[PDB]
């Protein structure tokens, strides 16, 4: 299973 | 033995032809079980592997979501980098990312590995204690900063010590048949005239599971490195690998020289020599 | 900058005329990662060949196995033509069935 979601948004480089 | 899981991400930039494409491939160990490609007709994370497909439509959508949302993020993610490295918006330029868990052979956490790449060259990286980064020049800090300042490594470490391991048992228990079996090489020594008193004598290693393998020609019972050509792994398409070495040696002198095959399915390291 | 595809052209089992196999092309350590590679069946292009999905090595290298099913005779000659950014012209790799 991948890296869930965080409950926000994913942080971009 | 010990066991891995790994996701390997690519993002890749191609102006003037419409948004970077995002690829998701998913291994246990050395068996591909997921796909996602946000460039197929209906983009949907896939199976792989014949064990993964037991799992539920729960699995399939979250799966998808995750990768769906990666695919927006990295387009952002490139449109960054190429600001961070004052690029021309004419180029195409790629980012890739590997992380996921190891355990060793009972099988308990051994290390996590989270680790991006800019153009194919190292960019930032998780350390291993799983909450420090390295960053490998200017840009990547600001990227290190950022990631600081919204606890990423903090998660990181909380989905490499939790899911992560506790997804790859039972991807291990789910595919054991296969996962946790290792199929030995099957073995043989050619020989190849090449002239009057040179041969080449290549050792055939075939059929193996896992990839990992130490093939190596001695001569008098001293390795030939440095005269060893030593192809790369590579699949046969049925889940396992083969590699050959090869040595050229004095015509008469064949005996002299031993292949050396190590392999985890085997009972015994093998020793072998061109039997005429 | 940029990193040329090492390629490897074999058959999935030994190779036995008249006797139905697979014929694979292994391109690896390239980088970035668009390639075209295509099976050639005495010179010509193979139709309904396929690929495994992208994927790379720890050292960030990219890897395909391009592969179909084919029947090996004495006289069929088969290769594999890789061009990539690399390459100023495609190179055609020969099967040579002891390798």
């Amino acid at each position: 299973l991948p890296e869930p979601l965080p409950q926000g948004q994913l942080t971009a480089y | 033995g010990s066991h891995s899981m790994r996701y390997f991400y690519t993002a890749m930039s191609r102006p003037g032809r419409g948004e970077p494409r995002f690829i998701a491939v998913g291994y246990v160990d050395d068996t591909q079980f997921v796909r996602f490609d946000s460039d197929a007709a209906s983009p949907r994370t896939e199976p792989r592997a014949p064990w993964i497909e037991q799992e539920g439509p729960e699995y399939w959508d979250r799966n998808t979501a995750i990768f769906k949302a990666n695919t927006q993020t990295y387009r952002e993610s490139l449109r960054n980098l190429r600001g961070y490295y004052n690029q021309s918006e004419a180029g195409s330029h790629i980012i890739q990312r590997m992380y996921g868990c190891d355990l060793g052979p009972d099988g308990r956490l051994l290390r996590g590995h989270d680790q991006s790449a800019y153009d194919g060259k190292d960019y930032i990286a998780l350390n291993e204690d799983l909450s420090s980064w390295t960053a490998a020049d200017t840009a990547a800090q600001i990227t290190q900063r950022k990631w600081e300042a919204a606890r990423v490594a903090e998660a990181r470490r909380a989905y490499l010590e939790g899911l992560c391991v506790e997804w790859l048992r039972r991807y291990l228990e789910n595919g054991k048949e296969t996962l946790q079996r290792a199929d030995p090489p099957k073995t043989h020594v050619t020989h190849h005239p090449v002239s009057d008193h040179e041969a080449t004598l290549r050792c055939w290693a075939l059929g193996f599971y896992p990839a990992e393998i130490t093939l190596t020609w001695q001569r008098d019972g001293e390795d030939q490195t440095q005269d060893t050509e030593l192809v790369e792994t590579r699949p046969a398409g049925d889940r396992t690998f083969q590699k050959w070495a090869a040595v050229v040696v004095p015509s008469g002198e064949e005996q002299r020289y031993t292949c050396h095959v190590q392999h985890e399915g085997l009972p015994k390291p093998l020793t072998l020599r061109w039997e005429p | 900058i940029q990193r040329t595809p090492k390629i490897q052209v074999y058959s999935r089992h030994p190779a036995e005329n008249g006797k139905s196999n697979f014929l694979n092309c292994y391109v690896s350590g390239f980088h970035p990662s668009d390639i075209e590679v295509d099976l050639l069946k005495n010179g010509e292009r193979i139709e309904k060949v396929e690929h495994s999905d992208l994927s790379f090595s720890k050292d960030w290298s990219f890897y395909l196995l391009y592969y179909t099913e084919f029947t090996p005779t004495e006289k069929d000659e088969y290769a594999c033509r890789v061009n990539h950014v690399t390459l100023s012209q495609p190179k055609i790799v020969k099967w040579d069935r002891d390798m």
